């Protein structure tokens, strides 16, 4: 992705392990097609939801700009309005 | 076994499906038509923290394995169980071929 993208999430990625649930977001970036099963059953096994978490993005940062928005909306859509607007600065598109 | 339009289809429709999905009388239905083993049933209803949510989540989710007829015999429990708005819209996205 973007380079002030995939930035912008490793300059919070911190803030955001330590807050966001996975599942919910994870269903949000499938439906959008920007997750695969299998990859979610790997951040889905982690023992801890930091370590899930720390999966996910260490997975959205490999890949395109349309995942950065995915992620994005779904936090929104989640609730984790703050953090979201942290992220605003990377990229937004959608909402 | 299972075709990449019916997995494609569970994937793209996954929000619709967790947030719709009623399991609670799904499972004899599930049982009764064969379409997961009774181990399987058991590890989705003790799937996550065991709520609706997670419960349906996962019963999708292993439905990829099911095979070919894993989708339409999916559609028959949903329909057995008289859930017809979410049986009739996966109906209408597998028919538009």
């Amino acid at each position: 992705m973007d380079a002030k993208a995939r930035n912008c999430l490793l300059q919070h990625r911190e803030a955001l392990e330590k807050d966001i649930k996975t599942s919910y977001i994870m269903d949000h970036m499938i439906s959008d097609g920007f997750l695969t099963i299998s990859e979610e059953e790997k951040v889905r096994n982690e023992p801890t939801q930091q370590q899930r978490a720390a999966m996910l993005i260490k997975m959205i940062l490999k890949k395109d700009n349309d995942s950065y928005v995915s992620f994005y909306n779904a936090l929104l859509h989640e609730g984790y309005k703050d953090l979201a607007a942290l992220l605003h600065d990377g990229i937004p598109v959608v909402s | 076994s299972m075709d990449e339009a019916d997995r494609r289809l569970l994937r793209r429709c996954r929000l619709r499906l967790v947030e719709e999905l009623q399991v609670d009388q799904l499972w004899d239905v599930l049982l009764s038509r064969e379409l997961f083993r009774p181990h399987m049933i058991e590890d989705i209803q003790r799937a996550g923290s065991g709520s609706r949510r997670d419960q349906a989540r996962q019963l999708i989710i292993d439905l990829e394995t099911r095979g070919s007829q894993a989708l339409p015999l999916f559609i028959s429990c949903l329909e057995d169980t008289g859930q017809d708005m979410l049986a009739s819209f996966l109906r209408t996205n597998r028919q538009a071929g």
